[PDB]
């Protein structure tokens, strides 16, 4: 079972530094090249660096060379990206990836990515506000307001309610804080026959909230 | 670095349609090109390698080909699940480079949104800001005009929209529009209305509430 798992991402001030790691299992990184590829929110994919872990040879994109250092530890089956002199432009999800083959130089396996946010703004937890059904089809929701940085996750009834759910992408307000809504449509008659709880988790601030949405 | 010019930037085709996505290399790249599919909030996934070879576990409707420096991705029969951004990639010389993507969209019959307005809650108010939410549910096409009226005066620049990804099954969109005022300003007005114009509605739909009643 091939797995790539990135860690180390988070909030860091401009001019600061951060070390990412890409832990591999189900294959030996010595048998291939490992890459870091990054994506800024709403933007395309940008290759950052790569390493051949057997001899440790490295290449970099112009946009990062001199600031970023890729490395590897073949016994721990893990690649690293030391990121120094970080700028606002470096803000992105960072994926690590492999070619994984002899004459097979496509990127067949990718990790799930780690989010690096370069900003002077501090961490703040969301307020969670229920959106009540007002009274066919009724709608209700939860507003998750003024949190930083991304990401926020939301489920309904601990993941048991999924049908009709819409959790919208966050919007960035002019204040520099995020907010997002999650809603669900339900039959109007159902409103007296079940409770609805939205489960909000903001990892960066360690804020967990469970608001009941009362009609 | 070698530039990979991908066209079109976005497209819309119906289920069963033959879609064709083109990528052109600025320098020679041999057959060292791959194609990826990216769904929102997730890693890219490999479709094609070395220009023309299907990667195992990818449906047969995905294929690839080359014509010198022109590279083509063909989805022979588009499906509701194929909503994504597709990327070409040369890996002939370092740095490997990606095209800027092609957003594929599923075309379907028109569907009018249901509309819901939500007032701000008591908790949020005390913080010094009030948010009013308008929900458009399960509609197509994406294009929708959502206008905010406060005491019948049209608002500008104080709302923000967000849209879900196309529904994997019924190929519709949903949309949230949040109107943000101050607690002070919100307290000075009575009638809050969301006005929705859309291809599937014969005339604009309005949902409103009055502050003081709910």
């Amino acid at each position: 079972e091939v797995q790539l798992v990135e860690s180390g991402g988070g909030l860091v001030q401009p001019g600061g530094s951060l070390r990412l790691s890409c832990a591999a299992s189900g294959f030996n990184i010595k048998d291939t090249y490992i890459h870091w590829v990054r994506q800024a929110p709403g933007k395309g994919l940008e290759w950052v660096a790569r390493i051949y872990p057997t001899n440790g040879y490295t290449r970099y994109a112009d946009s990062v060379k001199g600031r970023f250092t890729i490395s590897a530890d073949t016994s721990k089956n893990t690649a690293y990206l030391q990121m120094n002199s970080l700028r606002a432009e470096d803000t992105a999800v960072y994926y690590c990836s492999r070619w994984g083959g002899d004459g097979f130089y496509a990127m067949d396996y990718w990790g799930q990515g780690t989010l690096v946010t370069v900003s002077s703004a501090s961490t703040k937890g969301p307020s969670v506000c229920p959106l009540a059904p007002s009274s066919g089809t009724a709608a209700l929701g939860c507003l998750v307001k003024d949190y930083f940085p991304e990401p926020v996750t939301v489920s309904w009834n601990s993941g048991a309610l999924t049908s009709g759910v819409h959790t919208f992408p966050a919007v960035l307000q002019s204040s520099g804080l995020y907010s997002l809504s999650s809603v669900v449509t339900v039959p109007s008659s159902s409103l007296g026959t079940q409770t609805y709880i939205c489960n909000v988790n903001h990892k960066p601030s360690n804020t967990k909230v469970d608001k009941k949405v009362e009609p | 670095d070698i530039q990979m010019t991908q066209s079109p930037s976005s497209l819309s085709a119906s289920v069963g349609d033959r879609v064709t996505i083109t990528c052109r290399a600025s320098q020679d790249v041999n057959t060292a090109v791959a194609w990826y599919q990216q769904k929102p909030g997730k890693a890219p996934k490999l479709l094609i390698y070395s220009a023309s070879f299907l990667y195992s576990g990818v449906p047969s409707r995905f294929s690839g080909s080359r014509s010198g420096t022109d590279f083509t991705l063909t989805i022979s029969s588009l499906q509701p699940e194929d909503f994504a951004t597709y990327y070409c990639q040369q890996h002939y010389t370092t740095p490997p480079t990606f095209g800027q993507g092609t957003k594929v969209e599923i075309k379907r019959t028109v569907a009018a949104p249901s509309v819901f307005i939500f007032p701000p809650c008591d908790e949020q108010l005390k913080s010094g800001t009030a948010s009013v939410v308008c929900l458009l549910n399960n509609f197509y096409p994406r294009e929708a005009k959502v206008q905010w009226k406060v005491d019948n005066a049209l608002q500008s620049g104080n709302s923000q929209e967000s849209v879900t990804e196309q529904d994997s099954k019924d190929s519709t969109y949903s949309l949230s529009s949040t109107l943000t005022l101050s607690k002070a300003d919100y307290e000075k007005h009575k009638v809050y209305a969301c006005e929705v114009t859309h291809q599937g509605l014969s005339s604009p739909v309005t949902k409103s509430f009055n502050r003081g009643e709910s």
